[PDB]
RNA sequence: GCGACCCCAGGUCAGGCGGGACUACCCGCUGAGUUUAAGCAUAUCAAUAAGCGGAGGAAAAGAAACUUACAAGGAUUCCCCUAGUAACGGCGAGCGAACCGGGAACAGCCCAGCCUUAGAAUCGGGCGGCUCCGCCGUUCGAAUUGUAGUCUGGAGAAGCGUCCUCAGCGGCGGACCGGGCCCAAGUCCCCUGGAAGGGGGCGCCAGAGAGGGUGAGAGCCCCGUUGUGCCCGGACCCUGUCGCACCACGAGGCGCUGUCUACGAGUCGGGUUGUUUGGGAAUGCAGCCCAAAUCGGGCGGUGAAUUCCGUCCAAGGCUAAAUACGGGCGAGAGACCGAUAGCGAACAAGUACCGCGAGGGAAAGAUGAAAAGGACUUUGAAAAGAGAGUCAAAGAGUGCUUGAAAUUGUCGGGAGGGAAGCGGAUGGGGGCCGGCGAUGCGCCCCGGUCGGAUGUGGAACGGUGACGAGCCGGUCCGCCGAUCG
RNA sequence: CCCGUCUUGAAACACGGACCAAGGAGUCUGACAUGUGUGCGAGUCAACGGGCGAGUAAACCCGUAAGGCGUAAGGAAGCUGAUUGGUGGGAUCCCCCUGAGGGGUGCACCGCCGACCGACCUUGAUCUUCUGUGAAGGGUUCGAGUGUGAGCAUACCUGUCG
RNA sequence: UGCAAAUCGUUCGUCUGACUUGGGUAUAGGGGCGAAAGACUAAUCGAACCGUCUAGUAGCUGGUUCCCUCCGAAGUUUCCC
RNA sequence: GAUGAGUAGGAGGGCGCGGCGGUCGCUGCAAAACCUUGGGCGCGAGCCUGGGCGGAGCGGCCGUCGGUGCAGAUCUUGGUGGUAGUAGCAAAUAUUCAAAUGAGAACUUUGAAGGCCGAAGAGGGGAAAGGUUCCAUGUGAACGGCACUUGCACAUGGGUUAGUCGAUCCUAAGGGUCGGGGGAACCCCGACAGAUAGCGCGUUUCGCGCGUACUCCGAAAGGGAAUCGGGUUAAAAUUCCU
RNA sequence: AAACGACUCUCGGCAACGGAUAUCUCGGCUCUCGCAUCGAUGAAGAACGUAGCGAAAUGCGAUACUUGGUGUGAAUUGCAGAAUUCCGUGAACCAUCGAGUCUUUGAACGCAAGUUGCGCCCGAAGCCAUUAGGCCGAGGGCACGUCUGCCUGGGCGUCACGC
């Protein structure tokens, strides 16, 4: 966020004074002087017209927020997991029947592309182009006062490539397709991989990327190798399966 | 996506200045469509508008018409042509002012200066 | 009387310098009270506001008369921490640093004094030349009451060795900055529309789907955006290379020495007074009094004497970077406001207007796509009215998108013996409501269409199991019978 | 009986209110505290800064003997510095029998009483650099202590205070 | 709620002097000036006016904006200029 | 199964407004807003919908954020009532008749009559102050507290002529200053701490002789060089003409 | 006979009054970034003028809504008129800056100021005037404090040489 305040100077560019009691009327203060409109007007009030606001706003409002480099971690790991439900990817609103299995894992080859003709092709060949198509095809004019505020269009999200290769052309080739975005695997950002808090986000792995997540998020057992001392978390509950657990021998015996 | 650090995305900016042009950025902002065959001929797109340039409407309500152009009123963002006008309550005849990007341009009025314009951008597209 | 010097005077003498303006940051001075302490005087507000001055792009500070007491750090500045801590405080209210440690940036230097005396080797002006931000020649003047050169404590002078180091020009590029020019794709078919930029269909570009304009939500109509290419000009600084002469007298570096080794005074310091500071027998500053020293002087957070120890060298000067920035010029953004909001000011706003004056200080945005801004007839003295015309629209007619409430006129319904309104229950009248309120279902006969096994083949596939075998199973298609639904 | 308000008491001969539109008042920030949610845990906290990176005010990564808080307290200070429990109730579980039963188990919490550390008092063999040490033995004294850790970060409501 | 933020009508004091009056000039806020009423100092005077400190502080007065549901008081103790 | 009061006060669950991250939608075959004795849902905050108007955008849902909910505050700004066609129009003696113009005449112009100011004027000029109000022509609206044909209003043009009238010159109370003395400084005192400005004579422009520290501001009434008739304009005159 | 009408009140349609609501925005507010450039060579501010038709705003300075150079390349526009080899030394209420103009003031500088008031000096051209001077005047000079150099001077202040 940008930090937004009133003038600390508005509504006191006056030297307005009360006029006591014994004049039938209010004492809040009054504009000085004659031959104008303005004079004899309340000021100095947030109930006056063209007074100071109750509380001005200030810049020093704590605008930003400190959350544990461990929380961050695992909000991004469950994120990740998420991803790889079908179910929550579809309950999420993407467009994922005719994709042929998830985690969409794609050759390295498509990192090399260059043209977003050759893109799309490729987005067609995987089976994702129809929820980029359903993001294009969403793209609308904002409503309420933010089209003014520099947020014309807003639209739907479409799918998040993660590739593994620093400096590839597929950033380039890709960028220009409506929802499309594209991320390096090493620096996951929850913001894409959670839009609007919400999991489940439909995400197309390159080869080079799936096979560098061991690495980096490492495993139960091992410590990871890009986050120093980092340990995937364990669930209160091995096994979610409910029912699994309530209908087995040794409960029902 | 824009990239360079001094050209803004500002709605109120872009407006502004837009509205605040100056002649010669005027010109430039006048600019028309070519005909298929001046396209396929000059390997050129777009030109300003000019005052002795042949124009067909394609747009509104005379999107038939078409017409040498007798004036380009700038200040009013508009072109007005030949036969291309209206009847008054007086029942006198007044031009109608047409948007330069509303229509097409058959002929070209050539001179030294249009010829060296129409050069320097085929030369880019190649 | 003349001459030399000294001090001073007059010059519209020849040539230079200064004053004032701006405010966000910066430097110096001066300086309150409101307020808090539930009163109030010390205190706090505050080393602040107001007042008076002085600079720059930053200023100021800056190369230890430092921090420390350690196994020691090493100009200045700033950030984090130290720390709401040591301390200060009617020890009340409150106030409150510094060192270490981790980071940003880093850079060191110039003078005075003893030291040419085989000659002031220094500098300014005029004049004349030159490859002219300067150099050379000549002539006057400054200066011995001292300009140059060496030296600055880290050293240094002098002497002897080492042979280690030191001398420019010009061209072409790179780097930095500021500009100029060109360069993708539909305006294809149908419909609604005043106008497609809306819906449907068919295509295309994309390292360009940031944004804006155009008659309604426009990637492909226009300007632009992305990425190349080419062209022009500053800064003479940094950097690579190339062409030529490359001279060590001299000066530096290194080693040695039974020789020297010069360092800032009414200044330091002390007494006292006032102020300030966390600085407490007194933190800094300033007035007055006293007033130093060179095997010495300052500091070592409790005053004093004695003996040691640690650490630096004031009273002269310069210096980039890290840092600050509601002013000026130029840019980019926003979970900000949306015309009683947002700056006072979206407008000929610090304007109109008010005050003798210092000063005070408003209200006020929206026709239409396009003026196409209403010809003409008629009534009227006229403003205008009634017709008529423009437009998609006048139910958009220039204070012109839309047009709430208070309040008012007209028509229609209703009520009314010194209030009205209101809660509860019915009734009269009005208004409204057809998901307001159904017409199907079962069993038979006739006729019309569509399909009919547990049989046999094909296509793909599933449950379970072990995304194996085996078992089981549904959908669709082709045939022999069955003759049913 | 006219609302709003102060009030023991309002319809009041108590105050505001002629009417309508729009504006109009427990907010932001700092220090704490309880509670709750979340992460980790004897640790916790990378956002002073650095490396980068949506060609980027985001996100990601980085703690060398850094630092804060916690991990030890008691004394004005010099200074010294936790010998590691018992017992009565008590949840849960396991056995014998089916009584308001008996045995074992005995977390949390509470009650009671010891022990250990330190301030103070008292005490004193042996060593010892002669002023230190500490075998034994203590106390109606004192502590915001110990007796197998519970914190750190972060979010929000509420409360005190500037 | 005036012709008027001091006026109008009749009446009244003095009227060659300590007389009345124009212009110029001097004295400015804890200051001036006052044949003295705390008078006057631009309708402002027992301390003028203008901006600022300043949103000064108030144990005191007035307001303090949606619904339903549950619980539900106190005017008593001690201490306090 | 039991049970239901609530001021101050506490808490829970919900309704409503505007953004942000997501998601699902609506809209020129008509969005928002507004209007309506249309209809319905909810105890309620509110919500859904018919019809109209309007003519370009808007909503639901999950999180999250806030300058988020009014009947009061002698609250703020703006707008509007009853009062009410009411209070009022009354000081300065006073108007009348005929005609002209004009759509319109108690109010404009001409003539006649009857009155007032009564020379310390309701007459004729100036100073300050104002600034075009002066003169001619014309006039929709506003204004001239009734009215207007009208005008100190509005619009278009015109108009102020100096050797003699003033300023200008002199100095008054006083003001502003050099130097000097104070002052952190803005500034203070003001010829008081001092080599004054310069003035006359003849000239090869040099000499001679005098020379008491302001040769500055300060009066359209103080002092002071000089103009008179006659005539002339719509508006100027001791200024224009003779 | 309390009926019709008037009045008051009330509900509805329409018309008024007023400017709320909704949708907008060449404006504001906030954050971030780059750069360092006023003035006696007369600044900021203040006044007066200037266009064919302007009062204000904006611009400009008697060359006065602009001169000149350069770039672009056919307008400006409310009306009227005038250009332009419009295949071009060339329109523009265009853009940008190097040349040039830049009235009265203001730190403001000859003295003043409620005054376009009151002084002194130099001097191009011109008139006739002739190794002589006169009239006129374009135009420009005359503040203060200081630095360096210079010219002209004063004082037995310190000396020396002569009388
Ligand atoms: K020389
Ligand atoms: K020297
Ligand atoms: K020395
Ligand atoms: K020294
Ligand atoms: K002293
Ligand atoms: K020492
Ligand atoms: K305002
Ligand atoms: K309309
Ligand atoms: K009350
Ligand atoms: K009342
Ligand atoms: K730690
Ligand atoms: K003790
Ligand atoms: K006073
Ligand atoms: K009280
Ligand atoms: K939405
Ligand atoms: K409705
Ligand atoms: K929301
Ligand atoms: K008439
Ligand atoms: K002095
Ligand atoms: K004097
Ligand atoms: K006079
Ligand atoms: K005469
Ligand atoms: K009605
Ligand atoms: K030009
Ligand atoms: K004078
Ligand atoms: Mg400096
Ligand atoms: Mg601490
Ligand atoms: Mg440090
Ligand atoms: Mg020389
Ligand atoms: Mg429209
Ligand atoms: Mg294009
Ligand atoms: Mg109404
Ligand atoms: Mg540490
Ligand atoms: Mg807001
Ligand atoms: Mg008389
Ligand atoms: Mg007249
Ligand atoms: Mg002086
Ligand atoms: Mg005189
Ligand atoms: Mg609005």
């Amino acid at each position: 966020r940008q930090p937004y305040a009133v003038s600390k100077k508005a509504g006191h560019q006056t030297s307005a004074e009360s006029w006591g009691t014994g004049r039938a009327v209010s004492r809040i203060p009054r504009v000085a002087g004659g031959g104008t409109h303005r004079a004899g007007q309340a000021a100095f009030g947030n109930m006056c017209r063209g007074g100071r606001m109750f509380a001005p706003t200030k810049i020093w409002r704590r605008w930003h927020r400190k959350i544990p480099v461990n929380q961050k971690r695992y909000a991004v790991a469950s994120a990740i997991a998420a991803s790889a439900v079908p179910s929550l990817v579809l309950a999420r609103g993407h467009r994922i029947e005719s994709v042929p299995e998830l985690p969409l894992v794609v050759s390295d080859s498509v990192e090399s592309i260059e043209k977003t003709s050759n893109a799309i092709k490729a987005l067609k060949q995987i089976g994702a182009y129809p929820d980029a198509e359903k993001a294009k095809d969403s793209h609308a004019i904002r409503p309420g006062k933010g089209k003014m505020r520099n947020r014309r269009y807003i639209s739907r999200k479409g799918p998040l490539i993660v590739y593994g290769t620093e400096g590839a052309k597929l950033v380039k080739a890709f960028r220009n397709i409506p929802g499309v975005e594209i991320c390096h695997v090493d620096r996951l950002n929850l913001l894409k991989l959670a839009p609007g808090g919400h999991l489940g986000r439909f995400i197309v792995w390159t080869k080079s990327a799936y096979e560098k997540l061991d690495g980096i998020y490492g495993s139960f057992d091992k410590a990871s190798e890009k986050k120093k001392g980092y340990v995937l978390p364990r669930p209160k509950m091995a096994n979610a399966d409910l029912a699994r657990i309530i209908n087995s021998d040794e409960v029902q015996s | 996506m824009k990239y360079n650090p001094r050209v803004s995305s500002s709605r109120r900016k872009s407006r502004k200045a837009h509205f605040t042009a100056p002649s010669s950025v005027r010109r430039v902002l006048m600019s028309a469509p070519l005909s298929s065959d001046l396209r396929t001929k000059y390997n050129v797109r777009s030109m300003p508008v000019r005052k002795d340039d042949e124009v067909q409407v394609v747009r509104g309500t005379y999107k038939g018409r078409e017409g040498k152009v007798v004036q380009v009123y700038r200040k009013k963002w508009v072109i007005h042509i030949e036969r291309i006008t209206r009847e008054k309550v007086n029942g006198s005849t007044v031009n109608v002012g047409i948007h330069p990007s509303k229509v097409v341009v058959t002929k070209l009025r050539l001179d030294k200066d249009r010829k060296s314009l129409l050069d320097r951008k085929a030369k880019g597209r190649a």
